[PDB]
């Protein structure tokens, strides 16, 4: 079935591989070669998780947990029950995520639109690869990656963080959080602004974009504009994830101490480290 | 054991289910009910019901929009099925660029210009917009416009500006016959000596749909222009070598 | 070399946009400011005008007094030494009264009394700013969505500084005014309440905070991808659906099997964001008042 305006867009073309061989839809979903690839990777990864759950002895989604190899395996392959399943599932997940992005690329081409969406999704993939591939390789063991379990991967976050004291003091982490908070603030404001113009006070004609600009100028003295706010939302969210990846790729590779030590540079500068009083003298 | 935290979290999840149900139905105010590929209503509409109509009262005497409401493409669609089963492409029966299908598609929007909050045309050629000028970057006016066949299609003679947002939206390009077309600003690369347009070969510039007035552009015309130009990425692509 | 519309190629400038009037009291609106070519590469170049008015002046006065009460306290903690001030800037903290003072306003100035005074000024600054977000929309005939979304943020802040400390019995439970100290407060709060990872409202808050970045990346990228059809002109696209709105919807329908409208994506957006602090505020409010230990609580309720 189609949206009422959809048929005129369902033309042949835009695929990156396979010609017209996979150039069709299943219900609403476009397929394409990378839809087939996504299906294969995701189906196999899910099968292997089920296998791991069988070895674990539980069907409870709150208890299933696929662990990476013990650290002693270094970067080697491990037996299926002792990290190998995690390793193959990680290949399937990477395979499924990259195939998803390339499927989106084909969709962009058939619709004649920019490629901003799969480009943005690539940041999420790179953050995933930072945690399961780039950082584990740089530290020398798959076992530094996070386990695939609903609660166990949170325990991994907490165990990894507290290895470095209060992880709040990681400065790239501060920047990432600031982008995450600012992004949610801008998303609330942007959603509210558009809706407040499309759905004005009762007894009013629909507002215009001039009303949106006027509202934000009155309120804070500046309106970034309709194009600017979508640029901004994309920038904030991508910058958050970039600084997330950065804050982890350095942790345990070029920084090993309690993160609160990083700022101690500012504290113990020779020209004020020994002044009595305050906090740091 | 079922304490206040328990009551709160189960209550929130119930609220969240209702919110998602509400949000999804709100996002069915366009394009629904679903259709079969032959344009008749589809039997399977899914588990969410169609939203109840809402009304927008449009400013500047432009009328009222009610959504959802009876939908029609309001234009002919030069495509035919390639299969009796569902899920396969529909192929252009003519020239997809000229017919406005696939990535060359346009929507039958109002054949009137978008207006600003004061009821004036939102988009104007810079020569009709008192005081507007290029303030930073390469001024493209007077530069030659080059297509993806690396050949020159014309000369930039003006910039069409979104007045309220102070934004270059179109380049007005003079063709070898002395007529002009609008080129969407998002589809050009302004360079030091030229404006390069990867989407169109030079001989396809005159196919850009024309505007019926020299000082304004209607939403209908903007959709036909913007659709045609973007459609070139797919349909002028055998000329991109 | 295909243009991406992330940065503007050719900036254009005309007369300053003075804005809509509607019912705005123009007596309280400043003159227009200068244009920033720097900002013009990314968004609009025009600065100003801004609206003042009674509520804004009160908010600004009160907010600066909050800021100055903290500054004065920092200067005193630094012994008035400017170099000590810059050195320990992130380490100073205006702390609330000690627990022995309960909710009393009798804490001496140097031992919590200045914290109460700063908090008074902050409380007036935020609530008068909230009144301003409502009245600026009213004056333009607009919906009240901004004031309503802002209330969700205010809710988490009210819970942290005011509601939860009152229900806990002392101002000592409140967050201190300091860069690092409020970070230390945050870490301590989780340790004291048995791991906030296991507060389900905290998990929800994370889902919506991550989901806000997911969704704004999706929507920001989508609108840029259809800016070649005027997609960022969302109000007229709502009034009169164009090929930009249609291609945006079909990208997502073909990708994930369902899609939004130009209007309705902004309802997804506003709810994704406000649910961050809505669930967050609930989760903090229940901590210590109802649940002492989230991990233990979760184990006895199935986690
Ligand atoms: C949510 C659980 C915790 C908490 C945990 C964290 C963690 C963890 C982090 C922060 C971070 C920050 N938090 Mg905190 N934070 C809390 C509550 C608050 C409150 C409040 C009213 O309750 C405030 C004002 C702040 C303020 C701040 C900033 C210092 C910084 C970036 C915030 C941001 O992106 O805003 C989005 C809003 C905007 C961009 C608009 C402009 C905001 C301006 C910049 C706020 C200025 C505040 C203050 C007056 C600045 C003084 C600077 C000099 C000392 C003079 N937090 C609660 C108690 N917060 C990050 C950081 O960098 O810490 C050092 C960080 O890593
Ligand atoms: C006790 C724990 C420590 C701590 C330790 C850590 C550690 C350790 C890490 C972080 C990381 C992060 N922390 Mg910290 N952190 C703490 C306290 C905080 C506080 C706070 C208010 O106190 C905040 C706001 C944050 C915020 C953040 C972010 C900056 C970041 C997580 C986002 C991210 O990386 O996304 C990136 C996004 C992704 C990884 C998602 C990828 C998605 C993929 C591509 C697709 C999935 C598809 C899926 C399988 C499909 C399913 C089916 C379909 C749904 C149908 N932390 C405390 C002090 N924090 C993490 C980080 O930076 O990671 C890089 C990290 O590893
Ligand atoms: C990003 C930094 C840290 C991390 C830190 C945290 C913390 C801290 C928390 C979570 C939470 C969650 N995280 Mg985690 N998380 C990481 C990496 C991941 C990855 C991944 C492939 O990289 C995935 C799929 C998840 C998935 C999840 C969900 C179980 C949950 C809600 C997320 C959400 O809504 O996000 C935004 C995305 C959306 C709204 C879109 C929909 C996403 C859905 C919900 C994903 C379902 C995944 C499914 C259960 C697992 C795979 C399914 C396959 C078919 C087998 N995390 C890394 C290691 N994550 C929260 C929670 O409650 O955990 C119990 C929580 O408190
Ligand atoms: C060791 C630390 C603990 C922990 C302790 C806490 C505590 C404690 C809290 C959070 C909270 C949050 N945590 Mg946690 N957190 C941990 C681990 C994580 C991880 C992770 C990767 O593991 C993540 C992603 C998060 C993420 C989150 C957020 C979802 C949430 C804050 C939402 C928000 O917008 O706040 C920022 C928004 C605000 C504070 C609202 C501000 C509104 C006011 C009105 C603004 C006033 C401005 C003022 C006047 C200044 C103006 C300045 C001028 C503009 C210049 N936490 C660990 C387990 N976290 C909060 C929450 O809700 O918990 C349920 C909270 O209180
Ligand atoms: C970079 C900014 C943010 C971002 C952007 C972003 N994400 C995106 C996109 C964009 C622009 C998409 O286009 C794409 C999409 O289609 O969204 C609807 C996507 C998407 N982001 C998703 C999730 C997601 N994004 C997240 C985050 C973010 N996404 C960033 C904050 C998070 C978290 C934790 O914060 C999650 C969970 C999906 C909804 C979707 C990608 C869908 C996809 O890849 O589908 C193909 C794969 C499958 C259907 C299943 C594969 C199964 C595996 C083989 C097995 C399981 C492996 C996994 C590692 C197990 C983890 C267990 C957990 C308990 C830890
Ligand atoms: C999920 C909801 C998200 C959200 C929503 C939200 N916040 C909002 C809104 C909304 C919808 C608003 O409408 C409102 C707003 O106006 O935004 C533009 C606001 C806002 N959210 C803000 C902050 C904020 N929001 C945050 C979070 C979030 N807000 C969430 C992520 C955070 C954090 C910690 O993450 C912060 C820091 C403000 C920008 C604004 C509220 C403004 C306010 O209340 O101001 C009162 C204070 C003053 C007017 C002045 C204070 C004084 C300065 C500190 C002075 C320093 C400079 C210098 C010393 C001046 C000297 C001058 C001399 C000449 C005297
Ligand atoms: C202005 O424009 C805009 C729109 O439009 C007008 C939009 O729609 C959207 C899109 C945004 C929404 C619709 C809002 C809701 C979105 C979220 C809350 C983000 C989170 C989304 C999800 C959790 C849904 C995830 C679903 C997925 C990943 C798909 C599930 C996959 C299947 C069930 C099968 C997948 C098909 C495959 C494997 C490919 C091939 C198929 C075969 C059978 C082979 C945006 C951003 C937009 O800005
Ligand atoms: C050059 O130096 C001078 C002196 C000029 C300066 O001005 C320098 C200034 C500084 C260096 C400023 C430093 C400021 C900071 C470090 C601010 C840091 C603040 C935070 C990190 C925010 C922490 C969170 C704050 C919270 C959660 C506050 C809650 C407030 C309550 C909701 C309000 C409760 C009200 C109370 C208790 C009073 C009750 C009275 C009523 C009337 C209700
Ligand atoms: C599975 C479906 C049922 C789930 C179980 C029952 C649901 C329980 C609670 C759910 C309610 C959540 C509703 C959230 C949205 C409320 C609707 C709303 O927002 O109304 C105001 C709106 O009109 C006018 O807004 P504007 O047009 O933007 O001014
Ligand atoms: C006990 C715990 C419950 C929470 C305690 C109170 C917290 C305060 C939070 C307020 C609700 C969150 C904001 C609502 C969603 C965003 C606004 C919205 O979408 O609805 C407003 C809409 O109609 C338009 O307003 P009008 O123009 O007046 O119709
Ligand atoms: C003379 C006064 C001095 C000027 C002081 C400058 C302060 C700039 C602060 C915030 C801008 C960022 C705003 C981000 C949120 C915008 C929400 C939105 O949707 O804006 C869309 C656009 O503004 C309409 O369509
Ligand atoms: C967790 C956020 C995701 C919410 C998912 C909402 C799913 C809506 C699916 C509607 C199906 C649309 N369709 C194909 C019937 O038209
Ligand atoms: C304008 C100031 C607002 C004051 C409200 C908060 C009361 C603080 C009380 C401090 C007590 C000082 N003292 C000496 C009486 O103990
Ligand atoms: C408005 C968008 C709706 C998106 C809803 C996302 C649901 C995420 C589920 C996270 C689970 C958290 N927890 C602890 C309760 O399990
Ligand atoms: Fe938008």
């Amino acid at each position: 079935a189609l949206l009422s305006f959809e048929r005129k867009y369902r033309v042949p073309g835009g695929t990156l591989v396979g010609g017209n061989l996979f150039d069709f839809w299943v219900g609403p979903f476009y397929v394409g070669f990378f839809g087939v690839a996504t299906f294969f990777f995701a189906a196999l990864g899910i099968i292997l998780i089920a296998w791991s759950a069988v070895l674990q002895g539980t069907w409870n989604p709150q208890l299933i947990s696929v662990y990476p190899p013990a650290l002693e395996y270094g970067l080697g392959g491990a037996p299926l029950a002792k990290g190998g399943l995690w390793q193959i599932i990680t290949i399937c997940a990477t395979g499924a995520f990259v195939s998803w992005a390339l499927r989106e690329v084909e969709i962009c081409r058939k619709l004649g639109i920019g490629y901003h969406i799969p480009f943005a999704f690539a940041f999420a993939i790179l953050a995933y690869l930072t945690l399961v591939l780039f950082r584990p390789v740089m530290m020398g063991a798959w076992g530094y990656a996070f386990p695939y379990g609903i609660w166990t991967h949170l325990d991994w976050v907490s165990n990894t963080g507290y290895t470095y004291g209060n992880f709040h003091y990681n400065p790239a982490h501060m920047i990432a959080i600031t982008f995450f908070f600012t992004n949610a603030l801008a998303l609330a404001l942007h959603g509210a602004l558009v809706l407040s113009a499309a759905n004005p006070e009762k007894g009013k004609e629909m507002r215009t974009p001039d009303h949106e600009d006027t509202f934000f100028r009155d309120l804070v003295g500046y309106s970034i504009g309709t194009l600017g706010i979508h640029r901004l939302g994309l920038l904030l969210s991508l910058s958050a994830v970039f600084f997330s990846a950065l804050c982890m790729i350095i942790t345990g590779t070029i920084w090993f101490d309690q993160w609160v030590d990083w700022w101690q540079w500012w504290v113990k500068l020779p020209w004020w480290a020994n002044i009595p009083g305050g906090i740091n003298g | 054991n079922f304490d206040l935290a328990s009551l709160a979290i189960y209550s929130f999840w119930i609220f969240l289910a209702g919110l998602i149900y509400y949000l999804q139905t709100e996002n069915m105010r366009e394009g629904y009910p679903l259709e079969n590929e032959d344009g008749t209503p589809a039997a399977n509409q899914g588990p969410f019901p169609l939203p109840k109509p809402k009304t927008f009262i449009l400013p500047h005497g432009r009328g009222t929009l009610t959504v959802p409401g009876p939908e029609s493409e309001d234009r002919p669609i030069a495509l035919a099925r390639t299969a009796v089963s569902e899920g396969f492409p529909h192929a252009p029966t003519g020239d997809p660029m000229k017919d406005g299908v696939g990535p060359a598609s346009w929507v039958a929007r109002r054949d009137l210009p978008e207006l600003d909050g004061h009821g004036h045309n939102k988009i104007k050629p810079m020569k009709a917009a008192a005081g507007f000028h290029v303030s930073a970057g390469k001024n493209p006016i007077g530069l030659p416009v080059r297509g993806c066949d690396l050949e020159i299609a014309g000369k930039v003679v003006d910039i069409w500006v979104d007045i309220p947002e102070q934004m270059a939206r179109f380049l007005e390009v003079e063709l070898k016959d002395g007529s002009t077309r609008l080129l969407p600003m998002q589809m050009v690369k302004v360079q030091s000596n030229r404006v390069h347009v990867n989407a169109l070969s030079s001989d396809l510039f005159a196919g850009i749909p024309t505007i019926k007035s020299p000082t304004e552009v209607t939403l209908l015309e903007e959709d036909k222009i913007c659709g045609y130009v973007a459609g070139g990425l797919m349909y002028a692509a055998p000329k991109r070598k | 070399a295909e243009y991406q519309n992330i940065f503007t190629q050719v900036q254009v400038r005309g007369p300053a946009d003075l804005g809509m009037t509607e019912d705005v009291n123009l007596a309280n609106r400043s003159g227009v400011g200068p244009f920033s070519t720097l900002l013009g590469w990314f968004g609009n170049a025009q600065l100003g005008p801004i609206y003042l008015g009674s509520l804004g002046v009160l908010s600004l006065f009160s907010g600066l007094m909050w800021f100055f009460t903290i500054g004065i306290w920092f200067w005193y903690q630094a012994g008035w030494n400017p170099a000590v001030f810059l050195r320990d800037l992130f380490f100073f903290s205006l702390e609330p009264p000690a627990p022995e003072y309960g909710l009393s306003f009798a804490a001496p100035l140097k031992e919590g009394g200045l914290w109460l005074i700063a908090s008074f000024f902050m409380f007036v600054a935020v609530w008068s700013w909230w009144g301003r977000t409502y009245l600026r929309a009213q004056a333009l005939g607009m919906g009240k969505h901004t004031a309503w979304a802002f209330l969700s943020a205010i809710w988490l802040w009210m819970v942290l500084g005011f509601i939860r400390p009152i229900l806990m019995g002392s101002w000592s439970e409140a967050v201190p005014y300091g860069i690092f100290s409020h970070l230390d407060w945050t870490n301590n709060f989780s340790l004291v309440h048995g791991n906030l990872h296991y507060n389900p409202f905290h998990g929800l808050s994370i889902a919506f905070l991550y989901g806000s970045a997911l969704l704004f990346a999706m929507h920001g990228a989508t609108i840029l991808a259809v800016s070649r059809f005027g997609g960022e002109r969302e109000l007229e696209q709502i009034a009169d659906r164009g090929t930009a709105a249609e291609r945006a919807a079909l990208f997502w329908r073909w990708t994930m099997g369902f899609n939004a409208t130009m209007e309705g994506i902004h309802r997804w957006a506003i709810w994704m964001a406000v649910l961050v602090t809505l669930t967050g505020g609930i989760g903090i409010l229940l901590s210590g008042t109802v649940v002492d230990n989230w991990y233990v609580w979760g184990q006895n309720h199935g986690m």
